[PDB]
């Protein structure tokens, strides 16, 4: 019943989706504002 | 004036920065120092000019480096401690200054100094590459950021920084004037002759011999800090060591190996200290002076 | 001077100034070896190369021993047996037993040797050494055990990249070759020193315990990541890419490759859009089949006056994709291929010797003079920048109008303003009797100073002045005028004809061929529809009414020109994930769909039609030479040649992170938050 | 892999070498017929190892490909592939393999569709036929073969290392002296 | 010396003592196991996928015999008999279970075998 | 003279100041001077000495750095240097740093007794240093004088 | 040659740079080309050198739609014409 | 004490910790790491300790050494065949 999150990370290994924004958002113009998903710390902006 | 050190023994170590670890020679520091005044007269930078200093104390090398090349070059410098945009507005407008430099990662209250400017000066975002600016100010030229990224309409320590050649340097550096205001703080003028003296007075009243070593913790763009500092350095031939944002404690660490070595400490600095965990370190620190 | 010598009694002839071992390689014989490579400088540590001569009593290292007359070798001799057995049982005796564990398993040339030189049994039973591990980031994993302390390691550090950091610190059996303090070996070009370490004591961290030599499928493809090209091998076991490598490619790559095109290829690993994908207003993105999305996109184009249509120019687009877009554009009226009017390149695509480096890659080994003009060869083209390395300690000599980078070898700084430029060009700068003097001067320039506002002023000041100084001289045959360019989609547009210039002011509907640097939510109209070809979401997916997903440089079979001009061919290593089409098929349908369809249904035809627009681009791997140069880089009379005082800098600022697949990767993300701080300053390296 | 220069002189080895031009045939290739003309004058007029420009010439659906086995009622598309024929060297990892490689011309197809399986993650080729390379001995019996099963080909020619000269006496240099400037 | 059922052994400590060094699966004649690893957290070489089909692999015992640490050994379990193919397919769960199901009978064999050459 | 390569104590940081006394820097000019103008890099090791007799008797890493950058030379050539030569001490020693030869001439001449007596008197082994910082035991090979042996030296100076 | 811009959308020239087939376009543009682009600042003139390759002027006037005119062993005096005809025609082809 | 951070990535060699070692379970289909981890530090007065994985040859992993002369002292460092981590008993 949890063949979904096998074949999903097996999916990913190779290539994973990109998570598109979904319900309402932010928009900046034609620019829909996401803040950023990347675990890493940015130390150079932040310090 | 800024080349006795050198003129006598340039080899010896001039300044050294605990917070981010790098030691300069007498050549080095005049390498940098003439460097920075090469590139702010190359800019177009002429005597009296107003560069302004919004950069916090973890830039010690930055500070110092300006502040020489300022002097060297006949820019007066004002510094400018605004936590909101409404006070770097107003400093803006009352000074008048033809540069800014500042650090960008540094925060004010909710924002950093790079958002507060270009709070202030919105047209910085759409400006041309490469293009002046056409702000409000009709004075602030040059915008001047002590980071790692690039923001529009502001341009990097280093990239203004100009290496002048052996053979191949069309510039000039005019003669350095002591008479010429050099530090504007407050509503009081400080000019290089003023300084000097404030530095002979200090060294006379804290017994501050030619090898003692001196160290300053906190912002190094105060007056005091500069006399005592590199002026000092480069005037008799001491070893300044800057500690920057560094606590009481980690001040002592550093302070261990050196001896009977004078200390400045900044207020700032001791409200956010708590206490020494180490108090021997202090054990051999010779003189005390606050700022 | 010719000179006969026999190996194993077979006459051969060589010149004196060849060694023991290149006359071996030459006559087709192979001589084991640990520490002698080819491009590094001659040792003579391992001895594993020890061959009989039949008047040399002592064994004579083959890759440090010249020819003489007369020489007898005998490489098949049981003294020659003998001697590698030897060395061979030396250099294992205190080898750890990691062969399970060490990731060069199947790549092992200590292995190889062992198995094909060496005796079959080991006698030394005994403690072996044992060395601690060193921290060198996280681009390089170190298992000191397995050293043979053979420094190429070192060599390489100190003659390819100007990083002195790797030395042999101690004496005999408890020598260590590495760092005395403990630092990592940040250098840009870091990923080659696994590459020249033969026994795995340095390999590929993000590579490590993934996969077996054996079980690979290699392929020859150009690299992207970078405007120079170079030639990589990338490996893959099925679907998975892994272990991209450098290949000989001595014109363009001398065998190096940087570390962002070694480690960028991750990129392509997540963040992929693999459906086409529509925004709702409220933003909700919902995915679509490609026949909804193409009938949708034909309609607006239908019903779009031709007047506010306008495209961008992505930085990874090829001479198909571009070529089908100028086409389809074409036919419904569209000329304007840029809507960003905040920085446009300022340079004439009607002959390609204007903004293409008319000097190649190699002329750098033959000028005497290099003038740089707001380039960083140490971030952008490292490869370049390590032959400007090579030049320049041989015989050239290096000065610099811009930012004082950390370049690894010791260049003049004129200046960074337009004065300097000013001055050269008026002729009162010493700088230009400097040029007049020199022979075969050079002058590269950045893409970033002719998109500048004022970069069709500053382009004209260069003509002039190479004009002047001969920098174009008929007489020495000489065209030393280059352009270092930062896209590779921007060089195809410029090879297929598409002017930079031509900026659509206001455009209603925008379509953006995978672009995702230097876009802003200004350059978009808030009522423009986009239609956003791309691989990647990281940006320009964001702007996007319509995403449509497309193939990458390794799931391509594509045309790619470099910034020298030379035209190589991308091939198809894995074809696009999920749902995603190649872009020119793409437009191809889109084209059908709108009633105006294009003459190639396959890439065949298309290639026809690409010999239509330039022919030369039918010449794989080579650079096709143009007689035009000095009529196109001739400088005109009247022209503003007005330049502004501002400094003149450089667009990167963090290496690892220049472009989508940069951004999504995880160990350029690593490489970032590794290095960035210890490698940024305010101040030059007054050591170099 | 290279025989003596004009060891071979036959007929069938000349054909070998020259490349056919293309004829527009269908209607693409007749409205793009100046492009087919302009790739005819100008791609390379023989095969030969010591070429160095790549080229790519279609698949020749002829009377002299009647000799390929993998045109079947089941299997349609492995006539007419295009293939890729170069030097496979030596990795750079190491210098000296057991088993060397560049010795030989590999003929490579391009893999096509590759997936994961959900049951257990194994991979999985949606055609059998581009798994394994194809080795020959000379360029020219990778071509003949190419052209006697119908199949397209582009050629890229290798590169090696340009010699340069070797001495250890180099390691040990006189910069000169010290006064020079 | 007899092959049955193939399991993955532990170390006293509990320690996996496979380390992805894939010469079981060159070694396989019949390409019947697949392995994939990843750096372990803690940094250890450790695979994140190991599967053996069952179905495909002929008993020979290459894999115990390449394996330079004893972590695949091809146990005496013979009754083995599966009513679903998809049971057939082996995963690390199940070779590890095996592996701790018969590891008694398996080191005393193994025991016996190290000992012979002495 | 134990570890290859940098041994992290508190004491011996990058942190650790070191200067040159202006009667180092003229004896370093003389060296200079004696040595050729470009190939200022042979002058490593008389660096190497004079930091030694300035300090106690050992070589900071800083003060390796600060040499370093007055040869306009690579530190790693430096360190390479100092790790190659055992003469240099890179941590500190102790007031008395015996070095006992134990090469066979002196083996024969009874080194072995020599060496027990030395480590009865200073309660401490060979190769440790006291616990106090007095004494520090160290086995070295042939130092000149085979024919007076046994032998011992104390701080590379006095025989 | 001053209504280049209006008329025409693009005006290319493919040619080779070391054939006599070529040598008369070849010549006449290393003579005109500043002189056409003087004349039309920003209109597009491309110039392509392929060894071998026939001589060719195309001439894109609107929509897509190009005309290609084969020019070898024409005299400067030829290619003017032709050129002409091209510039000439682009009001009967739109 | 975030996995991310560039100090934990520099302790653990530049990858993501798992301080729980829960998604070891998941990650490689095994509680290997939570097992191995009990084991404590083993102290050894030498400086290379030899390490066979066993009781006797062919019982273990080949036979490997292990330098615990650490440059900063009394680093544990663990062997690679198998997981336990020796230090050396400084005094
Ligand atoms: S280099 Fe690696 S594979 Fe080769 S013998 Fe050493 S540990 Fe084994
Ligand atoms: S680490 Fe590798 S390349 Fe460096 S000396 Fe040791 S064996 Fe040679
Ligand atoms: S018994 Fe033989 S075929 Fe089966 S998994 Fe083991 S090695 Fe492979
Ligand atoms: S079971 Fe043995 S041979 Fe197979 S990967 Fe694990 S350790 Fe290597
Ligand atoms: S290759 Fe000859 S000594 Fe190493
Ligand atoms: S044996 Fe003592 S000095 Fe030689
Ligand atoms: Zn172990």
């Amino acid at each position: 019943l949890n063949r979904m999150r096998f074949i999903t990370a097996q999916r990913d290994r190779s290539r994973a989706p990109w998570q598109s924004p979904k319900g309402e958002g932010v928009f900046q113009g034609k620019k829909l504002i996401v803040a950023s998903n990347s675990p890493f710390i940015d130390d150079m902006s932040i310090r | 004036p800024l080349a006795a050190q050198l003129a006598i023994n340039g080899n010896r170590n001039a300044v050294r920065y605990e917070n981010q670890n790098r030691t300069w020679t007498f050549n080095e520091l005049d390498a940098h120092t003439n460097a920075f005044a090469y590139g702010l007269t190359e800019l177009g930078w002429k005597a009296g000019d107003k560069l302004l200093l919004w950069v916090e104390k973890n830039h010690t090398s930055e500070i110092t480096t300006a502040q020489v090349g300022a002097a060297k070059a006949g820019v007066t410098l004002v510094p400018i401690y605004a936590h909101s945009a409404e006070e770097l507005e107003k400093a803006l407008n009352d000074t008048k200054a033809k540069g800014l430099l500042l650090s960008p990662n540094s925060k004010a209250g909710n924002s950093k100094y790079i958002e507060v400017v270009n709070k202030v000066i919105p047209e910085l975002y759409n400006t041309g590459r490469g293009s002046t600016l056409k702000t409000k100010f009709a004075n602030l030229q040059h915008i001047i950021h002590t980071g790692f990224y690039t923001f529009p309409g502001t341009y990097k320590f280093r990239q203004i920084m100009v290496y002048a050649s052996k053979n191949f340097n069309t510039l000039t550096l005019p003669n350095v004037e002591l008479n010429a205001p050099l530090f504007i703080s407050g509503n009081q003028t400080y000019t290089l002759k003023d300084l000097i003296s404030k530095t002979e007075e200090n060294r006379k009243t804290s017994k501050l011999n030619d090898n003692t070593p001196v160290f300053v913790t906190g912002d190094s763009r105060s007056p005091l800090s500069f006399s005592l500092g590199i002026l000092n350095s480069l005037l008799h031939g001491n070893y300044s060591v800057y500690t920057g944002a560094q606590d009481l404690n980690e001040v002592g660490q550093t302070i261990r190996f050196y001896d009977n070595a004078l200390l400045l400490v900044d207020g700032d600095i001791v409200k956010a200290t708590q206490s020494l965990k180490h108090s021997e370190n202090f054990a051999k620190l010779g003189g005390v002076a606050a700022n | 001077k010719q000179i006969e010598i026999f190996i194993d009694g077979k006459p051969a002839k060589v010149d004196d100034s060849y060694t023991i071992f290149q006359a071996c390689y030459e006559n087709g014989v192979i001589v084991p070896r640990f520490c002698y490579h080819e491009r590094l400088s001659v040792a003579g540590n391992c001895r594993m190369c020890l061959v009989e001569v039949e008047n040399v009593p002592k064994p004579v290292a083959a890759c440090a021993s010249q020819v003489v007359p007369g020489m007898k070798i005998k490489t098949k001799s049981e003294k020659t047996r003998i001697h590698r057995g030897n060395v061979m049982e030396f250099l294992l005796a205190n080898h750890p037993l990691d062969c399970p564990i060490c990731d060069q398993g199947g790549e092992c040339d200590l292995q190889d040797i062992s198995s094909v030189y060496g005796y079959g049994i080991s006698r030394y039973n005994e403690y072996k050494r044992a060395v601690e591990d060193k921290n060198y980031g996280p681009l390089v994993a170190t298992s000191m055990n397995r050293c043979i302390h053979c420094t190429r390691c070192v060599r390489f550090a100190t003659q390819i990249a100007g990083v002195e950091d790797l030395g042999k610190t101690g004496r005999g059996k408890a020598a260590e070759i590495g760092t005395y303090v403990e630092k990592t070996f940040n250098t840009e070009l870091s990923g080659n020193v696994v590459d020249v370490c033969p026994v795995g004591a340095l390999t590929n961290a993000p590579y490590a315990f993934t996969s077996r030599p054996w079980e690979l499928k290699s392929f020859y493809t150009s690299d992207v990541f970078d405007t120079l090209g170079s030639a990589i091998q990338v490996d893959t076991r099925g679907p998975e890419i892994m272990r991209v490598l450098p290949r000989i490619h001595e014109e363009i790559n001398e065998e190096w490759i940087s570390d962002k095109t070694r480690h960028a290829f991750d990129g392509l690993k997540r963040q992929r859009i693999n459906s086409p994908m529509k925004r709702s207003k409220d933003g909700n993105y919902e995915d679509i089949f490609w026949e909804e999305a193409i009938q949708t996109i034909s309609k607006k184009c239908l019903n779009t006056p031709s007047d506010q249509i306008g495209a961008i120019i992505g930085e990874f687009a090829d001479i198909e994709s571009i070529t089908a877009l100028k086409d389809f554009l074409n036919r419904l009226d569209v000329d304007n291929f840029e809507v960003r009017q905040h920085g446009n390149l300022k340079v004439s695509p009607d002959f390609r010797a204007n903004y293409l480096m008319n000097s190649k890659i190699t002329g750098v080994e033959d000028a005497d003079v290099l003038l740089l003009v707001g380039c960083n060869p140490r971030y952008e083209a490292p490869v370049l920048n390590a032959r400007i390395l090579k030049s320049t300690r041989k015989n050239l000599k290096v000065f610099n109008i811009g930012t004082n980078q950390d370049l690894n070898y010791k260049n003049v700084h004129l200046g960074n303003s337009t004065k300097v430029l000013k001055e050269i060009a008026d002729g009162t700068h010493p700088f230009a009797e400097r040029l007049k003097k020199a022979k075969l001067p050079m002058i590269m320039v950045g893409a970033s100073a002719l998109e500048r506002e004022d970069g069709a002023e500053l382009y004209n000041t260069l003509k002039v002045i190479s004009n002047k100084t001969g920098v174009i001289s008929e007489e020495k045959s000489w065209n030393g005028f280059n352009i270092l360019h930062k896209e590779m989609g921007r060089i195809n547009a410029l090879e297929l004809g598409i002017n930079p210039t031509s900026v659509n002011k206001n455009a209603k509907l925008v379509f953006i061929l995978g672009a995702d640097n230097n876009l802003r939510p200004e350059d978009i109209p808030a009522d423009a529809f986009v239609v956003y070809f791309g691989t990647h979401g990281d940006e320009g997916a964001y702007y996007a009414d319509i995403i449509l997903p497309t193939a990458a440089y390794t799931e391509k079979n594509a045309t790619w020109v470099n910034t020298e001009g030379r035209v190589q061919q991308g091939r198809l290593v894995v074809m696009p994930p999920g749902d995603a089409r190649e872009d020119w098929q793409i437009i191809r349908a889109l084209s059908e769909e709108a009633g105006v369809p294009l003459p190639y249904d396959s890439l065949e035809e298309l290639r026809y039609r690409v010999a239509e627009l330039a022919p030369h681009l039918l010449k794989y791997d080579y650079i096709e030479p143009t007689i035009f140069g000095k009529v196109a880089l001739s400088a005109q009379q009247g022209v503003k040649t007005t330049l502004s005082p501002t400094p003149i800098t450089d667009y990167i600022d963090n290496f690892y992170m220049t472009d989508a697949i940069s951004r999504a990767s995880v160990t350029m993300a690593k490489c970032s938050t590794a290095f960035n701080h210890e490698k940024f300053s305010n101040f030059k390296n007054l050591a170099k | 892999m290279l025989l003596p220069k004009n060891a071979i002189q036959s007929a069938r080895y000349f054909e070998i070498q020259k490349i056919p031009a293309k004829i527009a045939k269908t209607a693409n290739e007749k409205i793009l017929s100046v492009g087919v003309a302009q790739k005819n004058n100008i791609q390379p007029k023989t095969v030969t190892a010591q070429g160095q420009i790549g080229f790519v010439q279609h698949p020749q659906l002829d009377s002299s490909c009647q000799y390929t086995q993998f045109y079947t009622p089941q299997r349609r598309d492995i006539r007419g592939r295009v293939a890729r024929i170069y030097i496979q060297d030596t990795n750079h990892m190491h210098d000296t393999p057991q088993i060397p490689e560049g010795y030989k011309w590999t003929l490579e197809f391009e893999r096509q569709a590759q997936y994961k399986t959900p049951w257990m993650g194994w991979s999985f080729n949606g055609d059998t036929f581009s798994k394994r390379n194809h080795y020959f001995c000379t360029l020219e019996d990778a071509i003949s073969y190419c052209k006697q099963m119908g199949f397209g080909y582009e050629v890229s020619f290798p590169r090696s290392r340009y010699h340069t000269r070797k001495s250890y006496a180099d390691n040990m240099l006189w910069p000169g002296h010290d006064n020079a400037v | 010396l007899f092959r049955g059922e193939h399991a993955l052994r532990r170390y006293p400590t509990g320690e996996e003592r496979c380390i992805a060094c894939k010469l079981c699966q060159s070694a396989c004649p019949a390409r019947a196991i697949t392995i994939e690893t990843e750096p372990r957290p803690d940094g250890s070489r450790r695979t994140v996928r190991y599967d053996i089909d069952m179905t495909k692999c002929i008993y020979c015992g290459f894999c115990q015999e390449a394996c330079p640490v004893d972590a695949i050994v091809e146990g005496p379990n013979y009754e083995q008999t599966a009513y679903l193919h998809e049971d057939l397919f082996y995963d690390k769960y199940k070779l590890l279970e095996n592996g701790d199901k018969w590891e008694p009978q398996i080191a005393r064999n193994i025991e016996y075998l190290i000992n012979q050459p002495l | 003279s134990r570890l290859a390569a940098h041994r992290k104590n508190d004491d011996n940081s990058d942190s650790v100041p070191f200067e040159f006394t202006p009667e180092n820097y003229k004896e370093i000019e003389k060296i200079l001077a004696k040595y050729p103008l470009k190939q200022k890099r042979s002058a490593v090791m008389p660096l190497l000495y004079l930091v030694q007799e300035q300090n106690n008797n050992w070589v900071p890493l800083s003060a390796m750095k600060k040499i370093a950058k007055l040869l306009e030379m690579p530190e790693i050539d430096v360190y390479e240097v100092a790790t190659f030569y055992t003469m240099y001490n890179r941590e500190p020693v102790g007031k008395f740093h015996l070095q006992i030869c134990g090469t066979t001439p002196c083996q024969l001449c009874g080194s072995r007794e020599i060496t027990k007596a030395i480590e009865e008197y200073t309660q401490t082994k060979l190769g440790h240093t006291s616990a106090d910082g007095k004494w520090t035991l160290e086995e070295v090979e042939c130092l000149g004088a085979c024919s007076n042996a046994p032998m011992i030296q104390v701080n590379n100076k006095w025989v | 040659q001053k209504l280049i811009g209006t008329n025409l959308r693009e005006l290319r020239f493919v040619f080779c740079q070391n054939s006599q087939r070529s040598l008369g376009l070849r010549n006449y543009i290393a003579k005109n080309y500043w002189n056409l682009k003087n004349q039309n600042p920003n209109f597009p003139l491309i110039v392509r050198e392929c060894e071998e390759a026939d001589p060719y002027i195309i001439a894109r006037y609107q929509y897509g739609v190009e005309k290609k005119a084969f020019a070898a062993n024409n005299n400067e005096a030829e290619i003017e014409n032709i050129i002409k005809t091209l510039v000439e025609q682009s009001n009967k082809v739109n | 004490l975030n996995p991310y951070s560039y100090e934990a990535l520099k302790e653990n060699h530049w990858l993501v910790s798992d301080s729980s070692k829960k998604n070891s379970e998941w990650t490689h289909k095994s509680n290997a790491e939570q097992l191995i981890a009990k084991v404590p530090i083993i102290y050894v007065d030498s400086n290379i300790v030899r390490c066979i994985g066993g009781t006797e040859i062919n019982a273990g992993h080949p036979q490997v050494y292990i330098q615990l002369d650490t440059r900063k002292h009394g680093t544990p460092q663990t062997c690679k065949y198998c997981g336990l981590r020796y230090a050396k008993k400084m005094d």
